[PDB]
């Protein structure tokens, strides 16, 4: 029962990791989230959102990674 | 679950360069490390690895011991570097396997559902395609025996990648590549011949001695089926080609009229061209 | 004080991690360590390379844990060899791999600790199979401009190393820098078998399995013969006649040697009929 | 062509456009896309030429 | 407990540089394909093995690598503006009929407008298309927007509402494909409605020929 | 058993081993068709039934003796001519 | 070792490539090569081929960072957008006028014969030209005599709207209606329509019109590019607008579009017609 504060600490520690990755948000980025699923060709399933960028430059990442699909409409 | 496996000419080279590590000091059985595997697919593919200290007692044979905090603590490392690479089982020089190598994949099964286990070769020799792999189930036995876990040869095959043959492909240096449409074909059919008939010879005197000795294996029955298959042709005496024998000249029918026809006018272009510019430059020069 | 030209010997399984741990950051460029042993001035060895963590935020002199390199000695002594660390490598895929403004500041630290720290750049790019490409340098001080600026003794090691000089930019690092000289020590016996795994498994696989008859035959004659008015036009073309065309010109080639080459593809798999069978 | 590759490997080679001549020898340099450049001598054809 | 964690092993997904999209063109060869980045330059790149048929299409986006540009999976589209569009409505019906006038205006859109989608078979056996486009204009009284308007969210929850003030853009303005990428996603809605309001001034007329702003108007 | 091939069989060789009339060679050689065991079709102009592939099951003594009768016989065949390839070939190779 | 070094420049540079657009021959052993981003390159050719796949104007594959001359297009791999989709039917019988046979007589002359015929043309010395511009709207007219050919005649019509080449980068451009017009002299029989070029045929110097001077430009730079098929193969140009009064006068002049085909006013002939169509 009492496990649960020590992962509290590696939690802690690798949030000190995204510290580091969090300085800093370093460009804005248009965010635009799509749900789609890609059969292979074993099974690989994930949320993953088309990005832009303001650049004029459009890229693809995965659905973030903090800040869950909860927030926003693209 | 595992097919066949990809090997690549580094990763097993981490179990060449380790065979100079404890080879100097020692002693007894040989290089043993753990597996990292690349799977994107049922193809199974390796990349790097990391060779951990291990010993085989002889008196003793079922003795083996891992060094698992080199193994949990490097796996966070090669880890972070590399977020897809990851331990799909372990591996050994052999060059055979004793009855103990049971034990060595079932206590790691907790690490990969399924551990792979490849035998290499340190220095090659016979007879052919090196190193091996083999894969752990359990298919029991027809006879009763209580369940029996024996590793399933696992076909294995070397793999390139990008940007690895900088350094290795350079080394070398003294290779004639290939030539492809000539000595190429021809020379792998004086061997097709050798390797082709010499496992059959060896295969056929150890069939042969099953019934003298070494019953099982009976095998059975994959022995006989596929040299069955085999037997679509046999080819006896003498051929049976009454069919194929009109049929045979008749695939070498344009084969060597075409061969007759591009040499007639690459005559034509050979040694006309060739008589105009040597007259050209012979008799208006002197 | 006296300073000899270094020969730095690289093992094959040190050659591993340099084009294979740069491969895993392609595009990005990655930070190494080299590990080895200094036998002498004149001489260096690299006995080992190991793979540390790529930096997706650039390359820094933090990007190096010093509790990754502790945990690693460690393991190296349970492993057969636990040889002293020596210098730094890294990839620059993106470019001509040259010594980056990152690559200098973290050469009087390395320097500091070790005494060489041999600055070792790597890329794929420049070519696949038949080229060393990489790259390496050694600091010289910029103090030293007061005293002789022109090392080495034993010269065209690196005065051949010099050649082809590399366009500009990269020699244009050899302001306080000169580059070392890269030999292998024999591995021959990895060597041999290197070749042999690479060439058996690219040798129709037991060198049996590999050993549209007519049809492509009847799509070779169209190369065969279809191809041979416009080729035989070039003859009636080099008559002009005569002679208001410029010349000469030679149309002889490629497809003569290609179609002899196109028989001789298709008379030794014909021989399959007679050299299989009987 | 190996060698004459390595010396238009890294950027390539461009094309410009000379609006102006010096006696200095530097010559203007302009791409349509990219803004107009200067360069020393270079000196390579005749300068009658140019 | 344990989920804290996986989100931290997402962490390392993350540190995945995304690629770059692009356009297809044609292809030379099996071997070599042309493809276009959004940007505009071209690259005649090759493929890597994990792909499908599905990749090469007509011209479809795509995605390509950031080394070899090779396309690893191919994204359909990204719209910001969708959403802001997505949301209009309009109620009747009942309060569309409760306007009081024209009584027969009331029975000129319901059954041009929200027919089609519940009775499609009326029109095709008779033999009589529905009209494509309507114009209504004022002020004589109101009902310009409004008798439009109401109809235009009674076919269904489908609408797309269009404001003039995206049309004009900006210098040298890229909302020429906005216009396709605004009707692009129009036809994301089945059946489509499409508005315009306020024409009087994105619709600039060429009988005085003005400054080039008029010409783009046009295009 | 045989060697073969001797592939294509004749109705009279069945209607004395099988035993069966002529009419009903049909349905018995036809029935081994889906059971798997040949796929050898039959040639009905003279009515002679024609084999396809095999099938193995079990082995004798004597099976194995007449495997190295007919088995290596193909390795001593080939192998023989084999090298009258490598020997006059080789000189064009070097 | 020679024939392993066939093996080296054939391995150089293997992949990636990009796209870029040839200019001219300086010299030998060189040649200049404009980038698909529009700045022109000075490359050194490949030593194989130097000559035949040249050509004065294509669009050659470069690699990404040396941007080596290599390898042209067959040509060609064309361009985007799309041709054709014309050939759905049904649209308009031809039978309408052909009671006349008068006005048929100057159509079936100035139609199928100048679409492929050839012995014809040099023996009486007539150079047809390629030149049709439509005028006269209203009424409508045009496209339905486009379909209508499509009955006629089978040939590839390439349909782009005169905004269609407009983008964000002008070095795209030139190179858009170059593919279009070469597709033209390539493939026979070839029918190229644009509606209402009018709209580019402003003239305005500003900057930030450059662009769009810069498209009246690409517009003289096809126009340019119209001469070429001369003589004779291989094109069709049909072009239309609504109000040609801010069309340039070269344009309109004789020696690249020689025949101005205006449409009627509807007026009273049109009437009865346009009645019986829609009932
Ligand atoms: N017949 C009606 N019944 C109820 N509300 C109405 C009616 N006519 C107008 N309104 C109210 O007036 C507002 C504007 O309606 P509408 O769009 O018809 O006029 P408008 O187009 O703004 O005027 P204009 O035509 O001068 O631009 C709406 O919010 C609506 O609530
Ligand atoms: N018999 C006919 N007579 C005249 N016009 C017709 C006839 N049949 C169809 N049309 C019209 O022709 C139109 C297609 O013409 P097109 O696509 O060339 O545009 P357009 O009419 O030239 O446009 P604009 O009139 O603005 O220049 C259709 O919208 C159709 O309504
Ligand atoms: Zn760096």
């Amino acid at each position: 029962t009492h496990e649960l504060q020590a992962m509290k600490d590696k939690i802690k520690e690798n949030s000190e990791k995204i510290k580091v990755n969090k300085t800093l948000p370093y460009l804005v980025s248009n965010v635009i989230e799509l749900l789609d699923v890609d059969p292979n060709d074993s099974q690989r399933k994930g949320k993953c959102a088309v990005i832009k960028t303001s650049t004029r430059q459009t890229y693809f990442l995965p659905v973030i990674g903090l800040v869950d699909a909860e927030k926003l409409k693209p | 679950a595992v097919q066949k496996v990809v090997v690549h000419p580094l990763v097993l080279l981490s179990v060449v360069d380790h065979f100079n590590r404890i080879g100097k000091v020692g002693n007894q059985k040989r290089v043993v490390g753990v597996l990292l595997g690349s799977w994107q697919k049922k193809v199974l593919d390796v990349s790097n690895s990391f060779a951990v200290p291990f010993d085989e007692d002889d008196k003793d044979d079922s003795v083996w011991f891992l060094d698992h905090d080199y193994l949990e603590n490097m796996y966070g490392m090669f880890k972070k570097v590399n977020a897809r690479e990851r331990i799909v089982g372990w591996y050994h020089t052999g060059p055979k396997l004793h009855k103990n190598d049971i034990a060595i994949n079932e206590l790691m099964k907790r690490y990969c559902p399924n551990s792979v286990l490849v035998i290499i070769d340190v220095k090659p020799k016979d007879l052919g395609l090196p190193t091996e792999a083999y894969i752990s189930v359990e298919e029991v036995h027809d006879d009763g025996t209580p369940t029996s876990k024996t590793f399933e040869h696992v076909t294995s095959e070397i793999g390139a990648e990008e940007a690895e043959e900088v350094g290795v492909e350079h080394l070398l240096r003294d290779i004639k590549d290939t030539t492809v449409g000539t000595l190429s074909q021809r020379i792998t059919n004086q061997v097709h011949g050798l390797k082709g008939l010499n496992s059959k010879l060896l295969d056929i005197r150890s069939y042969l001695e099953k019934v003298a000795t070494g019953k099982l294996p009976i095998n059975h029955q994959i022995i006989y089926q596929l040299q069955d298959v085999f037997n679509l042709l046999p080819d006896v005496s003498l051929q049976e080609f009454v069919k194929a024998f009109y049929l045979k000249t008749n695939d070498q029918m344009v084969v060597v009229y075409l061969a007759s026809l591009i040499r007639s006018v690459v005559a034509l272009h050979n040694l006309i061209n060739n008589k105009i510019a040597n007259r050209d430059a012979e008799k208006k020069e002197g | 004080a006296v300073d000899t030209a270094e020969q730095v010997y690289i093992s094959s399984l040190a050659l591993l991690k340099m084009l294979k741990h740069g491969r895993a950051g392609v595009p990005m460029e990655v930070m190494g360590l080299m590990l080895g042993e200094f036998v002498d001035d004149y001489t260096v060895r690299v006995i080992d390379v190991f793979a540390m963590p790529q930096s997706g935020t650039g390359v820094s002199v933090e990007a190096v844990d010093p509790v990754f390199q502790a945990k690693m000695l460690d393991m190296l002594k349970q492993t057969g060899r636990p040889e002293m660390v020596v210098g730094w490598y890294h990839s620059h895929p993106g470019f001509g791999c040259w010594l980056s403004g990152v690559d200098i500041n973290t050469q009087q630290s390395f320097e500091a600790l070790s005494e060489r720290a041999v600055a070792v750049v790597v890329d794929p790019i420049q070519s696949v199979k038949g080229k060393v490409v990489i790259d390496a340098f050694r600091l010289i001080n910029a103090n030293m401009m007061v005293l002789g600026h022109e090392p080495r003794q034993t010269t065209s090691n690196l005065g051949h190393l010099n050649k082809p000089s590399i366009q500009a930019l990269i020699h244009g690092l050899n302001r306080h820098y000169y580059s070392i000289t890269i030999n292998y020590r024999k591995n021959e016996l990895e060597q041999k078998m290197l070749l042999n795994l690479h060439k058996k498994s690219w040798m129709e696989g037991l060198t049996l399995q590999d050993y549209v008859v007519k049809e492509m035959l009847e799509l070779a004659k169209n190369y065969n013969k279809a191809v041979e008015e416009e080729d035989k036009m070039t003859p009636e073309q080099l008559a002009i006649k005569n002679v208001g065309k410029q010349d000469p010109k030679r149309h002889l080639e490629e497809h003569v040697d290609v179609l002899m080459t196109s028989n001789i593809v298709q008379c030794l798999a014909a021989m399959l009929d007679t050299v299989v069978f009987k | 062509l190996r060698e004459e590759l390595q010396l238009l490997q890294e950027q390539g080679s461009y094309v410009g456009e000379v609006v102006r001549a010096m006696d200095k020898k530097k010559v203007l340099v302009k791409v349509h896309p990219e803004g107009k450049f200067v360069v020393d001598v270079d000196k390579n054809i005749d300068i009658n030429d140019v | 407990t344990k989920q804290y964690e996986k989100s931290e092993n997402d962490l390392k997904a993350l540190q995945s540089v995304g690629q770059i999209v692009g356009e297809v063109l044609k292809q030379l060869t099996e071997e070599k394909f042309i493809v276009k980045a959004t940007n505009g330059p071209r690259y005649v790149v090759g493929c890597r093995r994990q792909l499908d048929k599905s990749k090469l299409k007509p011209g479809t986006r795509v995605a390509l690598d950031m080394t070899t540009l090779t396309i690893m999976r191919y994204l359909p589209r990204e719209v910001d503006p969708l959403v802001y569009n997505m949301s209009h409505e309009d109620p009747g019906n009942v309060s569309y009929s409760e306007i009081g006038g024209l009584s027969e205006q009331i029975r000129e859109l319901r059954e041009v407008i929200e027919l089609p989608l519940t009775n499609p078979e009326l029109f095709q056996r008779v033999g009589i298309i529905p009209p494509k486009g309507c114009l209504l204009y004022g002020p004589p009284g109101t009902g310009k927007t409004l008798l439009a308007r109401a109809v235009a969210s009674q076919l269904d929850c489908n609408f797309l509402k269009v404001v003039s003030s995206s049309i004009v853009d900006k210098y040298i303005g890229e909302s020429a494909r906005l216009i396709r990428e605004m009707f692009n996603y129009a036809r994301d809605h089945q059946p489509c409605i499409i508005f315009m309001d306020e024409i009087d001034a994105i619709g600039g007329r060429r009988f005085s020929e003005g400054t080039s702003a008029d010409r783009e108007i046009q295009r | 058993t045989r060697p073969a091939n001797h592939r294509q069989l004749t109705f009279e060789e069945i209607a004395k081993s099988a035993k069966i009339t002529v009419n009903e060679v049909e349905l018995l050689v036809m029935k081994a068709l889906s059971v798997g065991l040949v796929k050898g079709s039959i040639d009905e102009v003279d009515k002679r039934v024609h084999m396809t592939w095999v099938q193995p099951r079990v082995l004798d003594l004597q099976q194995i003796k007449g495997m190295k009768d007919r088995l290596e016989f193909w390795c001593t065949d080939v192998k023989s001519m084999e090298m009258l390839v490598e020997h006059q070939a080789h000189d064009i190779l070097t | 070792e020679f024939l392993h070094a066939q093996e080296e420049v054939k391995r150089i540079q293997s992949i990636p490539l990009v796209i870029g657009q040839f200019l001219e021959a300086v010299d030998q052993n060189t040649a200049i090569v404009g980038s698909t981003t529009g700045s022109n390159y000075y490359v050194r050719i490949l030593s194989t081929i130097d000559r035949e796949l040249l050509k004065p104007n294509a669009s050659v594959a470069l690699h990404k960072h040396s941007n080596a001359l290599v390898d042209v297009l067959p040509p060609e791999a064309d361009s985007s957008i799309m041709m054709l989709t014309s050939d759905q039917k049904p649209d308009v019988m031809y039978a309408d006028i052909g009671g006349m046979d008068i006005q048929k007589q100057e159509v079936r002359e100035a139609v199928e014969l100048p679409l492929t015929h050839f012995e014809l043309y040099k023996q009486i010395g007539i150079d047809p030209p390629r030149g049709v511009l439509m005028y006269g709207p209203p009424g409508c007219g045009k496209t339905m005599l486009a379909k209508a050919v499509a009955h006629h005649t089978t040939a590839a019509f390439i349909r782009v709207v005169g905004s269609e080449f407009v983008q964000k980068y002008l070095g795209e451009g030139p190179r858009m209606v170059r593919d279009v017009f070469r597709l033209a002299k390539e493939n026979a029989p070839a029918i190229i329509f644009i509606d209402e070029i009018d709209a580019i045929a402003t003239k305005r110097f500003d900057a930030q019109t450059g662009a769009d001077r810069e498209v009246q430009r690409i517009l003289l730079e096809l126009l340019n590019q119209m001469d070429g098929f001369d003589q004779n193969v291989n094109v069709k140009v049909i072009m239309a607008t609504n109000r040609a009064d801010t069309l340039d006068p070269a344009l309109l002049r004789p020696g690249r579009l020689d025949r101005k085909i205006e449409f009627p006013l509807p007026d009273r002939r049109q009437k009865r017609l346009i009645f019986s169509t829609i009932t």
